[PDB]
């Protein structure tokens, strides 16, 4: 999964 | 609210304690109580709220993904009927996830966003609104799926417009907003080209502004820039 | 019981799903529902029950330890009074932990232990009874602390007596019981010499019986033997 | 902390 913050 | 009788300052203190104990459901309940006191949130308090619910919903999302995977396998040609249990339990977790998202969205709508006038608060809250509609979109399949997606898009877009007018390109909130809106484009809106364009342009504009920053601000901005690069590496 | 309307087999299936999703509170609730159907538990089902509650209470214990540490520091000479919040929140987590322990002990008392006649079930349940009284002992400070400790000791002792009569020295339940009773001696009963003697004698008697085992049984027994050795290395 | 199972 891609990075989110 | 079961936190109605506790002091605002005590709720914030206990949220910090819950964080140290990795009790994120408690931390979220304490911060919901603090929001419901009706006062605006400081910068630290906004991040306590976001950390708590991000951790809670992040665990729900991970569980939902496991269960959805098992459910899809049970429905492949050649599988042995296991009955309704996998669907039922996936639905249970899904409903709990939707409930947490609705709770957060409710706090933003009553009345955090409408009182947020400074860019750092307003962009932060509108980013959260996009994020929690995005999580609802991840599990949505019904008559409302398009509207949920458009609600995420609209919140992210308002946050983006404010951030480009009011914040420098290295502002970590601006960067994290772009990071997440880029993921929305890739994973939710079936717009990988927009996702890639947004990540690259955000990264390049930040790079050109790093020279203005202190060492500590540089560290904060380059951290999120690296996440943008990580996603671009995943996608190209 | 909110699981009263769900089939026993569906509860067991959903416990396994909850495990895969790392939803151990759900897993424990499903297995409590299964126990409350009133039938005896199979070997697999007993371990589902134990895995679920061990994970739930293990997280509570870790949180309690963090909070108790913070509380002790707030009470050192030189600290700035922070008010009642640390104590209150430690008490909250403590009460929740005690509740989970009481729930498990209640299931063992109504009526798992009294129907357990085979050594593998009866030793397993009496070990659990010792374990959950041990967790209560870890947080106990009142008029009942000695009685809680003696309840743990008595359960472990009955389990030990049965295990030595009815199981080989390499039986993993026998080994895990001795491992945990040894920790009880060291950490709860202020009996480090007993803890060390029990771990060493258990290890040596198991070693001498490994020659009777298949490759798969050997792997299971030597795994727990290594935990005994690990503790002995910590303590000597 | 010591190992238990
Ligand atoms: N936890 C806590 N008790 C507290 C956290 C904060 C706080 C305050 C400002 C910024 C952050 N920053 C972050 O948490 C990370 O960066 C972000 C960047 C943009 C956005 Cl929108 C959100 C987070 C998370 C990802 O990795 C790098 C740091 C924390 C104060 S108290
Ligand atoms: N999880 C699940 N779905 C299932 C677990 C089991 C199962 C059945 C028998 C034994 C175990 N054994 C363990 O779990 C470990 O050994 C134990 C030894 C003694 C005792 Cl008393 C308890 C555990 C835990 C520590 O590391 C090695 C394995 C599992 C069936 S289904």
């Amino acid at each position: 999964f891609p990075a989110t913050v | 609210g079961a936190m109605g009788s506790m002091e605002r300052a005590s709720l914030i203190q206990k949220a910090k304690l819950a964080e140290q104990a990795e009790r994120y459901e408690d931390m979220a309940a304490f911060m919901k109580g603090a929001v419901e006191k009706g006062e605006e949130l400081s910068c630290e308090e906004r991040n306590l709220l976001s950390v708590a619910y991000k951790n809670v919903v992040g665990g729900q999302r991970a569980a939902w993904r496991v269960l959805s995977s098992i459910e899809q396998k049970s429905n492949e040609e050649g599988s042995e009927e296991k009955g309704p249990e996998v669907r039922e339990y996936r639905e249970k977790v899904e409903t709990e996830l939707q409930g947490v998202c609705d709770t957060v969205l409710g706090l933003l709508d009553s009345h955090l966003i409408k009182e947020a006038g400074d860019a750092e608060s307003r962009v932060f809250y509108l980013k959260m609104k996009g994020d929690y509609y995005r999580y609802l979109a991840e599990v949505a399949t019904g008559d409302d799926k398009k509207r949920i997606i458009d609600s995420a898009r609209s919140a992210y877009q308002e946050a983006m417009d404010i951030s480009k007018k009011e914040m420098p390109p290295t502002n970590p909130i601006r960067l994290g907003l772009a990071l997440n809106f880029s993921v929305f484009h890739y994973e939710i809106a079936n717009s990988p080209e927009e996702a890639i364009s947004l990540a690259k342009t955000t990264f390049d504009e930040a790079m050109a502004d790093l020279h203005t920053l202190s060492e500590d601000s540089y560290k904060d901005s380059t951290l999120i820039m690296q996440l943008l690069r990580d996603n671009l590496t995943l996608w190209t």
